């Protein structure tokens, strides 16, 4: 099941992490600067498989964007990189343009469609009409 | 048509010379040097002849641009063909100094032989096909002048507007623009006169066209009527004896509440008598300057709907008192957020027919820069 | 400042 | 020698990069980038070694220096070469800058190819025959830097002064220079050491040499006793209850009354709970900076054998008061137009045999330029 | 300043 969320630029700076079990704030933040460690040495030609210690991390590239995914030992990887690839293309097709920006302002709204789509360590909704239909009926009502 | 061209510096000497006809000689070279930079006799009209030779010019930086002819031209076409030498020059090397002119003969050869032969000026325009952009954006600047005489008893003597558009795009393609705003002339302005860059086309009127890439000017204007004030100024004088002077400037901040002045300039007139003045200010910082006669109070931040006042203590020399002192208008230099003309822009229709992409794609930035022109209260 | 239009 | 050879800017991207061995790998730069600007343990030494890999690091403008090699070798040449290396791009685009590093890819690989081979550097000297100046003139600064710790209990307790020569020469052919100076070791003082230019020949120690062509440094020298002092700080404290302190400080001219000093800058030490100082200055401007905890009091000029002082009222915040405030030195910054250390030059012979032109023919030019380094008063 | 040698 899923650890924890990360989507980092390449400097570092932490604009979003989201995890789903007791965790302490100091072994969060060290936990950061190595899996930044990790992530940054790297480029396009190489597997975006990694294995450190008990986990394993997904992670792919976006112009200048790093979307870093913990999860368990024995989940099947490719599945969860294909749900980022879905959740990068209704971003995108949200905002009819994307941009760290959309990030920066629309966090709620971030928070929301992960809610919406991800919850307890685990995919809860796949379909992209389905939640595009669930967004403009939420995104109606205050 | 144009034979010599020659320029100097401050200190007077030939820096570049190129004469395009037989008529022109070494005297009129001379005559300019001894009879503008060494004639101690200033008050003259931007052009001048002698002996049948007419003389143009102009100073900038500390750089004297002439120009000689024999024949019976139009002024403003080679008026405008030095504008454009000069502005060119700034382009090519930035700053305008003797040793950047100095340092560029064959730049100031190879353009004078091509842009100008015998005197004769020879040199879609604005925006080639093959610009790409994937994040497609654009930006504009609201950049208006105000110009305003005010009155001592409480009337706007004269009120006017200058106001320029500056945009950035950044788009793909070949974009065709249509630029909203409210031309009704509900919100509504009236557009008292304008002139366009070539690519605006006169088909309410609207401005259709594909914009040049990068940075440019599309329009230009002049608004009259209906000019929100920025600031309203308010006058009081008391004389005391023939010592002192009691004066107290207050201003009145005429916008938003919600809106923040910055760099505020005030500058009080006081007679070229004043013994001494003393400030007073609860805002920002007050300073007497018995140089140049004035008080310089600035104020960093002050609020719209708001007030300021300056407490001072003019004291003055006492002189041949029967010559009143004719007091100068209280002058202002500010900088607002908002467009003072009160210019609303409905929308900007931004559509690529071409490329497979649509309006949605584009990030249109905006913002306002008002700039104080001349802001005088007569008191 | 700029502001989106 | 030397493999890789890597340079940074602040925001932490390589740069440019060049390795001169296949011992240096991509790890090298990158373990450099995460362990140095990403890791955020600062106390460190100047060099450091990971894993058997030495890595050289110092940091002008925003950018970093790079050194990387796997054998024991002498640091100090290595870094006189990154000195010379940072020079010449210093003098060849002057201000070093990202994008003014950047713009030259073809400097710096022709640089790199030339001057460095495998980790090998490879670069009358000082001056040619064919110099000629039918105005034969030279210009002298003399330049030191004065150190002081300063007692609270009126003891001196460190001095010593950095000084060096600086020069400007136009002279025509190959000028044979003795330079005259009390030393002695009736006007003497006592040169404590020196280091010299190439050009400088052993053989009272007297310099005769041939002069570079133009401006350069003839010698370098120190000197610690026998060094007249600019100036003499008189500190007061005294505490009032738990809420203000009471400090004034007087500051005497140890120089000649004609002489004024230019560009007094005064730091009086406050606490940190300081929660306010009232200024009080006869001369000059004196202003009060709680952020920095300083008052700031500076003198626009003030004549030798005179004095002048603050008055200053330091308002503290109750706190632990147990643990009294350690006290700060008082430190002073300035400017003279004389020299500390008391050097009087006697002469400078130059002769020019080969020329038929005497020694009255060279104007020579000479000033006196004094610094502040490290001149602080305990307190 | 400069002063003359």
């Amino acid at each position: 099941m899923i650890r924890f969320i990360l989507i980092q630029n390449r400097a570092g700076k932490t604009r979003l992490a989201k995890w789903y079990m007791q965790f302490d704030d100091d072994e969060k933040q060290k936990l950061i600067e190595e899996v930044h460690a990790v992530v940054t040495v790297r480029d396009a030609k190489h597997t975006n498989f990694v294995e450190f210690r008990n986990f394993k991390i997904i992670y792919r590239r976006y112009a200048g964007l790093y979307f870093c995914i913990c999860v368990d030992v024995n989940d099947n990887n490719l599945a969860y990189l294909e749900a980022i690839h879905n959740f990068v293309e209704v971003l995108n097709e949200y905002f009819h343009n994307v941009c760290e920006l959309d990030l920066v302002f629309n966090f709620y709204k971030v928070y929301t469609v992960v809610d919406e789509m991800f919850l307890a360590g685990e995919i809860r909704e796949t379909s992209q009409t389905k939640v595009l239909k669930q967004l403009l009926m939420l995104q109606s009502l205050e | 048509m144009i034979g010599g061209l020659f320029i100097y510096n401050h200190k007077g000497e030939v820096l570049i010379s190129r004469v395009y006809r037989d008529d022109i000689g070494r005297n009129a070279v001379d005559a300019f040097r001894v009879n503008v930079i060494h004639a101690r006799q200033q008050v003259r009209s931007p052009v001048t002849n002698i002996a049948r030779t007419s003389f143009f010019h102009v100073k900038r930086s500390n750089i004297w641009l002439a120009a000689v002819t024999k024949q019976n031209v139009n002024a403003a076409m080679v008026f405008e063909f030095l504008y454009k030498m000069c502005d060119v020059m700034a382009a090519y090397f930035g700053k305008i100094s003797e040793e950047n002119i100095k340092n560029n003969f064959v730049l100031i050869y190879e353009l004078l032989d091509e842009i100008l032969d015998f005197g004769y000026p020879q040199n879609i325009g604005w925006r080639r096909e093959g610009i790409k952009y994937r994040r497609n954006e654009l930006f504009l600047d609201v950049l208006e002048s105000v110009n305003l005489l005010m009155s001592p008893q409480g009337q706007v003597l004269s009120a006017h507007v200058s106001g320029r558009v500056v945009m950035k795009s950044y788009l793909s393609g070949m974009p065709e623009c249509k630029f909203g705003m409210n031309d009704k002339i509900k919100q509504s302005i009236a557009i008292d006169d304008c002139t366009f860059h070539q690519c605006v086309r006169l088909s309410e009127r609207s401005i259709s066209f594909i914009p040049p890439d990068g940075e440019f000017e599309l329009m230009r204007y002049r608004t009259t009527k209906d000019i929100i004030l920025p600031f309203r100024v308010i006058p009081l004088v008391r004389e005391v004896g023939r010592t002192k002077l009691e004066v107290k400037v207050v201003i009145k901040s005429n916008f938003k509440p919600s809106l923040l002045a910055q760099k505020i300039e005030v500058r009080i007139p006081t007679p070229l008598n004043t013994s001494g003045v003393q400030v007073i200010c609860m805002k920002g910082k007050a300073k007497y300057k018995a140089s140049e006669n004035a008080i310089v109070w600035k104020i960093k931040r002050m609020a719209g709907m708001k007030e300021s006042q300056i407490s001072a203590e003019i004291e003055l020399l006492p002189t041949n008192d029967k010559k009143k002192w004719a007091r100068p208008p209280i002058s202002m230099n500010f900088e607002v957020p908002f467009a003072p003309s009160g210019l609303k822009v409905r929308y900007l229709k931004v559509f690529e027919p071409k490329l497979n992409y649509s309006d949605h794609d584009v990030i249109k930035w905006v913002r306002y820069i008002g700039r104080s022109g001349i802001y005088e209260t007569r008191c | 400042d700029y502001q989106r239009l």
